[PDB]
């Protein structure tokens, strides 16, 4: 209820919006594993100059964490980047923001 | 802290309203579009473009203020993550002020930090209002532009030319400004009747060339409360004076 910022827990998507697993070639730079298509649960959005979503994996030692991958506009089309990995979280540890 | 009840005395009470078309663009109040990119701070956005317009109408000050500054000294707010737009006005006049768009940057989703020794301008607001669900088009001319919200979804975002009759978000997550109204002539594909597509235009804190310009203009009518995609709600209007 508040301006382009926090939303409220999301449960999940259909069997198609695959935000979840496009980490495979956007780990790469920092978060670089054998982590690849990592286990995203629990889904969240928010809204800034475009779609800002967010998604809770599990990574490592089945050890959970939050993503802000963010999308964006079409000025060519479909973009998205982690522009933030924190992966020292659990499953309680959600989506909490910022 | 101020509202409604004694502010149309100094402007319109007893007056007559073109219930059409006025564009406030059109008419030396609009400030240019500002883009926010990745870090949530429309609230932000649109405090400062009603108070460049405000100033703007007055002595006709194309002064631009900074979105960042109210992204990281956000006291009552919350941040560049979300906030509302009424306790940023509070904010505001108990601190003293925001400082100019190069005296202080935005840089999106990035960590930054607050001075407000960056400046020596001072540019500052009294009194805050809030106008009904209904008189944004009454209380946008006399008055001034509005800061209200808009229901975010990928049908606003379709940026092209026209009327938005179009479906909406669901839930009203995102702040923008209300600049003007409208009427457009087009025709039925039957009966070749000049259709009354009247408008309200509204702004993007996106500051994208969205559209035009940055301002989609959504569907709505010669009264105002019609209002698609929440077009109103929680509106909200600085005063310097
Ligand atoms: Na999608
Ligand atoms: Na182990
Ligand atoms: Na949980
Ligand atoms: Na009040
Ligand atoms: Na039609
Ligand atoms: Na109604
Ligand atoms: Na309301």
């Amino acid at each position: 209820m508040i301006p382009g910022g926090l939303s409220e827990a999301k449960p999940a998507t259909p069997e198609i919006q695959e935000i979840v697993d496009k980490v495979k070639p956007q780990l790469e730079e920092k978060t670089n594993e054998t982590y690849g298509k990592l286990e995203a649960v629990q889904y969240k959005t928010q809204v800034v100059a475009g779609t800002n979503y967010y998604i809770k994996v599990r990574a490592g030692d089945n050890k959970y964490m939050h993503l802000k991958v963010f999308k964006s506009l079409p000025g060519q089309n479909e973009d998205l980047v982690l522009t933030g990995y924190q992966v020292d979280k659990n499953k309680d540890d959600e989506l909490t923001g910022f | 802290q101020m509202n409604y009840e004694e502010v149309i005395k100094k402007y319109k009470g007893n007056e007559n309203f073109d219930h059409a078309a006025y564009d406030w663009r059109l008419h030396s109040g609009v400030t240019p579009v500002k883009d926010q990119k990745n870090c949530g701070s429309c609230w932000a956005f649109s405090s400062i473009g009603s108070v460049e317009s405000q100033y703007a109408i007055r002595k006709n000050k194309l002064i631009t203020l900074s979105e960042q500054e109210l992204v990281d000294c956000s006291f009552k707010n919350y941040g560049c993550n979300g906030g509302l737009i009424n306790n940023a006005f509070e904010d505001m006049i108990e601190l003293g002020g925001i400082c100019t768009d190069d005296d202080y940057p935005y840089v999106s989703d990035a960590p930054n930090l607050c001075n407000i020794d960056r400046c020596t301008e001072k540019y500052g607001i009294k009194n805050y209002l809030s106008v009904p669900d209904n008189k944004l088009k009454e209380a946008l001319r006399f008055l001034g532009p509005i800061s209200i919200s808009v229901a975010v979804s990928d049908d606003f975002a379709f940026y092209k030319e026209g009327i938005f009759d179009g479906e909406c978000g669901d839930q009203l997550n995102h702040a923008v400004m209300l600049v003007g109204f409208g009427m457009k002539e087009i025709v039925n594909p039957l009966t070749k009747k000049g259709e009354k597509h009247y408008y309200y235009i509204i702004k993007n804190s996106w500051g994208q060339q969205w559209g035009e310009r940055g301002f989609i203009n959504i569907e709505t009518d010669e009264s105002g409360l019609m209002r698609k995609c929440g077009l109103g709600t929680d509106a909200f209007i600085p005063l310097i004076e």
